[PDB]
């Protein structure tokens, strides 16, 4: 760049390898990192 | 940045920090919600009993089915809106930046400001930390501007 | 039995209104308070795009209209009356200098 | 070479009261409205 100008950018996170979810618009978009709601396995004993 | 002292790059706490205030709270809304419940009625049956057998079955299946409706329309709900709420973070982040630039710089629209005027790693830190006096470089840039 | 399901009834509608009635108020509560912060972050829009060039935005929410404006513009902004165009050589002399 | 400036705000009151959104569950507004009866009167 010429000494008298400057150049800035600003910019978000990223990840490599995220995570797919459910949203209103769309059914697939992929976020960072995401956790299950859903207990979907168990214990074996009571 | 890339200026002429070289490049470089720095997060900006005070604005991810309420980005993730945000979202671990609305956790806490969701995480530990469970509620006691105590001897229901039987939703399993060995032998066929008929018209109560059919009421029984008739009322826990329907109850799965609204509430999983409920909780299919909460996570749909609560994801747009975590989408929505971190674009916001960032797109508050450069209003913020671009009202403290006033004239001394243009938006490029690739997301990033063109600074029109010599700006060291010092000027850069002012910005970041919130101090940037934009008066002192206004006669400064204004010139480069217009060529 | 009959009893135990009487009351399952009763009981799971009511947790599942009281969900439904906890959502409800959140959603349209949310809904209100992006409602009026929009509706006046309109009206600064409203306001910029009237003022045109011959004013800056301070950061603080206010303008700093760079020149000599009487009761009688203020209230032509009032009114939406402002035209741009004839303070606009006085005021775009004294921003570049 | 005179100058002017004009600011743009909102309403505001001091003594306000608190609703749950979805972002946060404290958050105070100007004016609020209750939506559950929680009492009666005596006699039907
Ligand atoms: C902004 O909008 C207001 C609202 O209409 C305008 O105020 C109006 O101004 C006119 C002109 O001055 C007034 O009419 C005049 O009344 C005087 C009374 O002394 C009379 O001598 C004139 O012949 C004329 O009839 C009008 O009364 C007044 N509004 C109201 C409600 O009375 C204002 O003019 C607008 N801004 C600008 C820059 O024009
Ligand atoms: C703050 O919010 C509350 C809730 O919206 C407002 O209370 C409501 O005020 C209006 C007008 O003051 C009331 O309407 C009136 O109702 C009475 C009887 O119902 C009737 O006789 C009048 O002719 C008029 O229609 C309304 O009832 C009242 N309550 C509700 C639940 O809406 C209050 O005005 C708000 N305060 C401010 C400063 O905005
Ligand atoms: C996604 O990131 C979050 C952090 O915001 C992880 O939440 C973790 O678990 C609990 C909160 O539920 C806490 O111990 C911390 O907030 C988090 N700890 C760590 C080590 O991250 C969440 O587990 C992450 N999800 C995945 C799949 O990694
Ligand atoms: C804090 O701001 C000052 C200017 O007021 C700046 O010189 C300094 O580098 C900043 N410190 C940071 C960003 O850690």
């Amino acid at each position: 760049n010429d000494n008298s100008t400057a150049t800035l950018c600003l910019g978000h996170h990223a990840v490599p390898n995220g995570t797919i979810v459910k949203t209103i618009t769309n059914d697939r978009i992929e976020v960072t990192n995401a956790t299950e709601l859903v207990q979907n396995s168990s214990i074996g004993e009571i | 940045h890339q200026n002429s002292e070289g490049r470089g790059q720095a997060a900006d706490l005070k604005s991810t920090q309420a980005a993730i205030d945000q979202i671990n709270g609305k956790l806490n809304r969701l995480i530990g919600k469970t509620n006691e419940k105590f001897h229901q009625i039987e939703k399993e049956f060995s032998e066929v009993e008929g018209r109560i057998q059919d009421l029984e079955k008739y009322v826990e299946d329907t109850k799965i089915d609204l509430w999983s409706y409920n909780a299919e329309l909460l996570v749909a709900l609560e994801n747009q809106h975590t989408i929505d709420l971190t674009d916001s973070e960032m797109n508050k982040l450069f209003e913020k930046t671009k009202k403290q630039l006033r004239e001394n710089a243009e938006d490029m629209g690739n997301g990033c400001f063109k600074i029109y005027h010599k700006c060291d790693n010092a000027c850069i830190g002012s910005i970041r930390n919130g101090t940037y006096d934009h008066d002192v470089y206004r006669d400064e840039a204004l010139n480069n501007r217009f060529q």
